[PDB]
RNA sequence: GCCUAACUUCUCGCUCAUGAGACCCCAUAAAAGGUGUUGGUUGAUAUUGACAGCAAUCAACUAGCCCUGAAAAUGGAUGGCGCUUAAGCGAGAGACCUAUACUCC
RNA sequence: GUGGCAGCCAAGCGUCCAUAGCGACGUUGCUUUUUGAUCCUUCGAUGUCGGCUCUUCCUAUCAUUGCGAAGCAGAAUUCGCC
């Protein structure tokens, strides 16, 4: 069954705009601006009013129908980063070996080192607009910061994908660098 | 029914298949055919579909000698000369004279840069339901093996300044041939009345 | 290890659903299993636990 | 992105099929494929219409639910449909085709000398333009 | 059916056909990449095998059995007198490949 | 088998009755509407249902009359709904559709062109049951309800319009959005 | 649709398959499954505001298409190329092509 | 049919626990590296066992690469996927 009409809108707080047109969102707050393009999907987005921003479908089915309140809340992402950002807490977890975390090539490679004590050294490159700091007072902790949600998540991801035990039981051997607490750089 | 020249076909966003049996029933007919930017044409599907029958098209050798096997040709022209080839009675003296006729390029030759390009609307991609993917013939090239992707694209695109150039001194003279119509009207007056009557402005 | 690190370990590494035809790593609130080889097979297992 | 859509009163022109050419208004949408139209003043019988061979104006008559034929004849008079559609290119341009398709042999050779001699002094003008 | 006791096939497949070569000298069907940053230079040479003798050279491989070592090893000799250079040519990309 | 050849099936009232015998000398009469594309078939429909509903076959019967019925206002729309019973490959089952048409002929068309097309059924293994118009708010199927609204609105997005008597080939550029 | 004479003809649906499907005999496929999608049956809750989180919803069934079940040896077969609001599946409409068949000479 | 291989329901084994790994009573398939049944081709002849030698192909994967699950704390071992 096709619906003939299926729409979703998203309102922006004081202070940001977006200024869509042609499926591409230009969101802009204080912590920069951040553009997205939504041409893979075939959907009507434009302006109603003056912060407002409506993404509607014609005869759509299902599964063009899910996709509206995905594109609603990627640039509610969007309007998050800009205003307040992304910050992801990593934490150690180590049974007897310190995992040593550093940051080299201008602080724009993490290097993970001692992970249950193999002398190879693990190099994460992190992408453009995410940046990463050790915590100098809480011990462990490694936070990776940024604007886009997506690339600030993808560089955790990798962080903590590339800590991984082999040839034993993962059910005790809970060595890692894990994802411990995702938030935003201003205090909410 | 035959054209006078040949006839070129500017491939982009057309569908492969259906660009072929156009092309094959136009050599057969008798005209000759030129196809220009043949890794601009697209494949309904998914890449991986198109991916997977090329790689077993590859897979067809000749056990006893592969030089007399199958000949899997790379370039996105010679894959669609042989989608077309695949749309004539090529074993035949008729086939072979009409395959003979065509020729498929990527990018825009020289010869052909300074021409206008046709498009059949009945093979456009646009035919296609929006919520459909479908793959690039020139991406299906370069993971197939094609050696010249990044060479075509660097040609493609100076050729492409060249022509903003021009269009844009094109544009400055047509907007130079309106005023200039304009300032003939007190002279034109008497056949214009005559154009318009018989309705042609 | 500090307890509240067990359990952030665990829950990534013990705390998830076994599928009974492919073995996936699924989540433990799940009904089916997300591979298309098994059929979307919507019988499971949880994860064996420290017995 | 949409403007003109297919609304009860909505004004279409008949693309092709039966009554190709002409001008109706919707008084009933039944699917999204089928719409009862009734152009009374244009020459068209109150039918169901495939929406692929109908194509949108710019005028949109108020028109109640399933309007009768008298209802939908007098906003068409009232709105002027015809006098407005008339002055658009949309139909300067079929008329002007329906002109060119109805010409003689003399009065082809006619437009030929016309035209012509209008192009020989518009490529005066155009150099003396190019020269400054 | 099956052969009995597998072996591996007699041969490299790849280096086939094996036939005279068709020049009597070496075609160089590839140049190292070009580094723009590095001082122009020449990517190849011409000499002639003049034979082969050995030489007693000391051995520096930390961690070897042979280190602080001298060992025996044989070496060839490829005589390579100075080349004369009498054109440049230039290659142009094409759709079909470089072209002279 | 049967089938349900040609646009817009006809509706045909079909009368008939036993042939009276000396031990019933008066007979009932009986009458049915069926849809069908002619008279001919008409007359076999109607046989076939009332031979599965009372003893009595076409040789020991007779037809009283047959007439086609037409649509009284075919200018104006209306919501048919139209209860059915069908033969899948592994049972029977029952089915109320709804549909939005002109005629009820044309209603019952679409019913068979729909049953075609979603269930695979051909005409021989559908029985009509019944036909009635129902009213907008009696309805209860959504693709039939979305309709029911006055200020219904909607374009028509991806629109791929076909050339009749041209060439294949054109310099035109194609135009598949029109605001 | 092109091989191939005859429409990329007209109307309504369904189908996305990391090699889908494609026409009597005919050139293999089953039990059992899918919270993929599309229709139906039954029983409940819900505006005395139904389920989730600190305005329709829930449950069990049913049958169309698609998917898993589905492993063989030279490289290979809806006949091939290809085809994805199809050039596939089902119901239909106009016209058209074509026998040593029918009519006439 | 027989031979070989793979599935479905779970009565039970598995210290407790049907499904880690198995799985009776039943039951659905696949294959032609077994042996049978037939007698279609060959009796104006297709040289009939095994080994040696040499290619290529298929996997229902023993090993190796990348992974998932264990009645996975590790030499080790088992199941499963590409």
């Amino acid at each position: 069954m096709k619906l003939i009409e299926s729409n979703d809108t998203v309102v922006f707080p004081e202070g940001v705009t977006f200024t869509v047109k042609n499926r591409i969102v230009h969101v802009t707050g204080p912590r920069g601006t951040i553009r997205k393009d939504f041409r893979h999907l075939h959907m009507e987005m434009e302006r109603i009013g003056k912060s407002t921003l409506r993404v509607r479908k014609w005869f759509g089915v299902r599964k063009e129908l899910a996709a509206i309140r995905t594109v609603c809340s990627h640039i509610k992402n969007m309007i998050k980063g800009v205003t307040v950002g992304f910050r992801y807490k990593m934490r150690s977890v180590y049974a007897h070996f310190p995992i040593n975390v550093t940051l080299q090539d201008g602080n724009r490679t993490v290097e993970i080192r001692n992970f249950l004590g193999e002398k190879i050294v693990r190099r994460v490159p992190l992408p453009e607009g995410v940046i990463a700091t050790i915590s100098t007072a809480q011990k462990d902790e490694i936070v990776v910061e940024g604007n886009d949600v997506q690339f600030v998540s993808q560089a955790a991801a990798r962080i903590q994908q590339s800590t991984a035990v082999k040839e034993k039981d993962i059910r005790k051997f809970l060595d890692g660098i894990y994802v411990s607490e995702k938030t935003t750089i201003v205090p909410t | 029914g035959l054209s006078n020249r040949a006839i070129i076909i500017d491939g982009k966003n057309h569908l492969l298949g259906r660009l072929a049996s156009i092309v094959a029933k136009k050599l057969l007919q008798g005209d000759k055919v030129v196809v220009l930017r043949a890794e601009e044409i697209v494949i309904s599907g998914n890449f991986h579909r198109s991916k997977l029958k090329y790689m077993s098209f590859l897979r067809k050798r000749c056990n006893i000698n592969p030089a007399r096997g199958a000949f899997h040709y790379r370039a996105p022209g010679k894959i669609f000369w042989r989608t077309v080839r695949g749309m004539l009675p090529h074993k035949t003296n008729r086939g072979n004279e009409a395959l003979k006729n065509l020729r498929a390029y990527e990018g825009v030759p020289a010869k052909y840069q300074k021409t206008k390009s046709l498009h059949a609307p009945s093979a456009s991609r646009f035919r296609l339901q929006p919520r459909r993917k479908f793959c690039v013939v020139g991406r299906l090239s370069h993971e197939v093996g094609w050696q010249f992707q990044d060479v075509v694209a660097k040609l493609e695109a100076k050729r492409k300044v060249k022509g903003a150039a021009y269009f844009e001194q094109k544009k400055k003279m047509d907007k130079l041939a309106v005023q200039a119509k304009k300032n003939a009207a007190p002279k034109i007056a008497q056949y214009q009345k005559i154009i318009e009557a018989l309705g042609y402005n | 290890i500090e307890p509240s690190l067990r359990q952030l370990a665990q829950k990534y590494n013990c705390d998830k659903q076994i599928c009974r035809k492919c073995y996936a790593r699924l989540p433990p609130r799940a009904s089916n299993c997300r591979k298309k080889k098994c059929g979307h097979s919507s019988e499971l297992r949880i994860k064996k636990k420290l017995k | 992105v949409f403007n003109r859509v297919v609304q009860i009163g909505r004004v279409v022109f008949i693309a092709s099929g039966k009554d190709q050419g002409k001008l109706a208004a919707i008084v009933n949408v039944i699917d999204g494929n089928r719409v009862q139209i009734d152009g009374p003043s244009s020459d068209v019988t109150r039918t169901v219409r495939n929406l692929k061979d109908l194509q949108l104006t710019k005028f949109v008559l108020k028109l109640r639910v399933g309007q009768r034929t008298k209802g939908v004849k007098a906003a068409f008079d009232a709105a002027k449909v015809t006098e407005n559609f008339q002055k658009t290119q949309w139909a300067k341009k079929i008329a002007q085709r329906a002109i060119r398709a109805k010409l003689t042999d003399f009065e082809r050779y006619k437009l030929m000398k016309a035209k012509q001699m209008r192009n020989r002094i518009v490529r005066v003008e155009l150099a003396k333009l190019k020269k400054a | 059916s099956h052969r009995k006791f597998s072996a591996p096939r007699h041969g490299h497949m790849g280096f086939t056909p094996k036939k005279r070569s068709r020049t009597y000298r070496g075609r160089i069907k590839a140049f190292p990449k070009d580094d723009k940053s590095k001082p122009i230079h020449l990517t190849a040479f011409l000499g002639y095998k003049a034979g082969m003798t050995h030489i007693v050279r000391d051995v520096d491989k930390p961690g070897s059995k042979v280190n602080k070592k001298e060992v025996v090893e044989a070496v060839t000799i490829v005589e390579t007198p100075p080349m004369v250079i009498a054109g440049v040519t230039g290659y142009v990309d094409t759709p079909q490949g470089p072209r002279a | 088998p049967t089938k349900a050849l040609g646009e817009t099936l006809n509706e045909y009232v079909v009368v008939g009755r036993k042939i009276p015998t000396e031990k019933e000398p008066v007979t009932p009469i009986w009458k049915m509407q069926i849809f069908a594309t002619n008279h001919v078939i008409a007359k076999s429909r109607f046989w076939y249902f009332v031979s599965m509903l009372r003893r009595v076959k076409k040789a020991n019967g007779e037809i009283l009359s047959i007439k086609q019925v037409f649509e009284k206002n075919p200018g104006t729309v209306k919501n048919y709904g139209v209860w059915l019973k069908y033969d899948s490959r592994t049972g029977h089952h029952n089915m109320y559709r709804e549909y939005r048409d002109t005629t009820v002929a044309g209603a019952v068309t679409q019913c068979y062109r729909d049953m075609g097309a979603r269930h695979r059924a051909q005409a021989d293994r559908i029985h009509i049951l019944k036909v009635q118009t129902v009213k907008a708010e009696d309805t209860k199927r959504a693709g039939i309800k979305m309709f029911h609204d006055a200020k219904i609105r909607f374009p028509l997005p991806h629109r791929v319009t076909k050339r009749k008597n041209l060439s294949v080939f054109t310099t035109a550029r194609q135009n598949t959005h029109f605001a």
